[PDB]
């Protein structure tokens, strides 16, 4: 529970022990202060795509739903965030995904919704890595990220696998 | 799994040229450089909650372009 | 001024291809594709909770991301 | 307590405004993106002045940026009520009546609404115009210059009286 800060020497130190450590910082940057919108706008796009999941048998259908929807696309989202920090999957194959695919049976949460509103984060998050936008509309210096774009994108795939 | 369903947040803070925050909560040594002693990363294990007016707007966005 | 802070929520259904049958609209068909829109309008009361708004802060506080191609306006010294 | 207009209705109120189909969509443009448009706008606020969230600043505190986000929520739907009427009247007066007056007392910042209110007009002819990162909805297209100009007058009503 306890909150960590990482500055000074020991956040020189984490860049030393991560590869791209200032590039990777900032594409969790572009991840965190976007959350809200990446979350919804995969979760609403996985609905828009099939409404059938907001209608009264669908597993979205109330608020209750919904929002333990949007939680559950937030706490994937996020720890492949911190896959993204660390440079490794560890935690979010274990602590994350460990179970979730039985859970997801013993409730009824549908595979084919998830595969959707998973995909849709991914897309979401190597566009924002790999944002092509001028330097004059771009909040970091602009350059190639592409080596991390492709491993935020395999940290989706193993939740694509698992689930 | 994760019975209290807790996430990693992380928040990212690229400080350099600010004055007005006292940079006192990291505990530890400093480098010697402003790339790293007026830059700082939070991570902190937190219960992921979304609550009822959250879920209430974006159902709210969805009634409104569902497809055909 | 209001003082239960409501703002009109606008809904807008284009239901042409959607198969599910709605019919909260009482009034007189056109025999056309009006049939299957609808415009919904409601006064509700806006509320945002403070846990909501916690998340928020979280997001917002780091001052440097943005959306993809907006202009930067970012600054690290107090404006006002 | 809500009304329906499809039909008939809806038939007659296309031919009450101008460009009702297109209206209908840039309505949709504003609606369906809601919440994005309103965090959008009270981040960019802050991440121009840092201030607000200080300890002195006005958003400080879960209540109060609560209640910064909820009034940008606000007056983001009276104008997009604004552009479904074609008309301004219930987001002159029911809205933005007093309302000067009222961020007066409280020590809500003219600044920071000048600028909150400015990026959600830049947000909002932007989706209409479909100049966004993002266009998720499915239009003709064509030119929708007039209701995107339309609706920055709305908001410009609002920069003007705040
Ligand atoms: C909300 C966060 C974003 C900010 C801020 C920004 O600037 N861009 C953001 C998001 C974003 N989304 C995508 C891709 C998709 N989003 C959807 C959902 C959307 N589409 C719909 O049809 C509906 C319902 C009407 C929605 C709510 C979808 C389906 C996609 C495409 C997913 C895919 O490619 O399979 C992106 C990625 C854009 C890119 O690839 O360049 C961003 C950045
Ligand atoms: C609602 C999320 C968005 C999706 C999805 C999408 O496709 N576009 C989205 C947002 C959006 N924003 C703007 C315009 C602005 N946003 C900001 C705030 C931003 N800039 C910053 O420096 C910081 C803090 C680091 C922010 C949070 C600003 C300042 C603008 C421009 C305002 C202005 O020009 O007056 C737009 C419109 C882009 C455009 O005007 O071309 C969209 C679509
Ligand atoms: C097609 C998109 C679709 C499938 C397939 C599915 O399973 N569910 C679908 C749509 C859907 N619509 C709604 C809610 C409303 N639809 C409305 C549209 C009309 N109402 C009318 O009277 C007319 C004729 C003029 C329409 C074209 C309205 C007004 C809706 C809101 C009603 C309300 O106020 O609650 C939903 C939400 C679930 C539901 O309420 O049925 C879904 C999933
Ligand atoms: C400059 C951008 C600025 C002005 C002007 C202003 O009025 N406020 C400003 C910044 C600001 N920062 C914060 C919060 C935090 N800043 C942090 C940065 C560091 N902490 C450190 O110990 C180091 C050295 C390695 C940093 C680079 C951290 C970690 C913050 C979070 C604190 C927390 O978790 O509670 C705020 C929020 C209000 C505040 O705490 O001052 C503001 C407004
Ligand atoms: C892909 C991720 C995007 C991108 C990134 C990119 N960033 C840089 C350079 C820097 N980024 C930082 C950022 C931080 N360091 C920190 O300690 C913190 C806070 C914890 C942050 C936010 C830094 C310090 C640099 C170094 C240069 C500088 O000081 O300005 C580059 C340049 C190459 C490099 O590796 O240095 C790039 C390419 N660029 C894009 O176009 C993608 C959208
Ligand atoms: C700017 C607003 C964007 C744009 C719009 C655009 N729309 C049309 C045409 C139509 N739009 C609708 C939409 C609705 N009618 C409804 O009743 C409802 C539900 C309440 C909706 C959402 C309709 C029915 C049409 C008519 C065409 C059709 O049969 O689908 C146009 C075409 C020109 C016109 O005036 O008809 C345009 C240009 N186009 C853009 O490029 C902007 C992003
Ligand atoms: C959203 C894209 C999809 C969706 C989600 C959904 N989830 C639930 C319920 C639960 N989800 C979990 C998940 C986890 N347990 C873990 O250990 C971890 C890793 C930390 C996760 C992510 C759990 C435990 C539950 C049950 C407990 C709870 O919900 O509080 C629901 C159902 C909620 C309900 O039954 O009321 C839903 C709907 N639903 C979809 O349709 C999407 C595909
Ligand atoms: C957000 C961009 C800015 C901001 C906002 C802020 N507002 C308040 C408090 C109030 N806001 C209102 C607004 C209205 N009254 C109406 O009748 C209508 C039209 C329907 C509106 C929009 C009112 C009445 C209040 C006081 C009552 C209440 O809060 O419920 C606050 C809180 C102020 C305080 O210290 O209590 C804030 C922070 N703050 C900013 O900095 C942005 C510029």
């Amino acid at each position: 529970s306890k909150a960590a800060y990482v500055g000074g020497a020991d956040l020189q130190a984490l860049k030393k022990f991560v590869s791209e450590g200032n590039k990777r910082l900032d594409a969790v940057n572009a991840i965190v202060s976007n959350a809200s919108c990446i979350v919804s706008d995969a979760v609403s796009g996985m609905i828009c795509e099939n409404p059938a999941l907001i209608s009264p048998s669908g597993n979205c259908y109330t608020n209750r739903r919904m929002a333990a929807c949007l939680r559950d696309a937030e706490i994937i989202l996020r720890y492949v965030s911190y896959s993204l920090l660390s440079g490794d999957s560890s935690v979010l194959e274990d602590r994350c995904l460990g179970g979730l695919k039985e859970t997801y049976a013993s409730l009824g949460v549908p595979a084919a919704g998830n595969a959707r509103a998973v995909g849709i984060m991914k897309a979401t998050c190597v566009a924002f890595i790999n944002n092509t936008s001028n330097q004059k509309k771009l909040s970091t210096p602009a350059g190639d990220c592409s080596a991390l774009a492709s491993e935020c994108a395999g940290y989706f795939d193993k939740v694509t696998s698992a689930l | 799994k994760d019975a209290q369903l807790r996430a990693p947040v992380v928040t990212i803070f690229d400080a350099r040229g600010c004055k007005d925050h006292a940079n006192k909560e990291y505990t530890g040594p400093k480098a010697g450089n402003a790339e790293n002693d007026e830059c700082c990363v939070k991570v902190q294990m937190t219960p992921i909650k979304v609550a009822d007016d959250a879920a209430a707007l974006v159902l709210k966005e969805c009634l409104s372009e569902l497809k055909g | 001024r209001d003082a239960q802070l409501r703002a009109p929520i606008v809904e807008i259904f284009d239901a042409r291809g959607c198969d599910a049958k709605n019919a909260q609209y009482t009034g007189p068909k056109s025999n056309d594709m009006n049939d299957d829109q609808c415009v919904k309008v409601s006064m509700q009361k806006i509320t945002v909770s403070e846990a909501t708004a916690a998340k928020k802060l979280q997001e917002f506080i780091g001052g440097k991301a943005t959306a993809i191609n907006v202009p930067i306006i970012s600054s690290m010294t107090k404006k006002y």
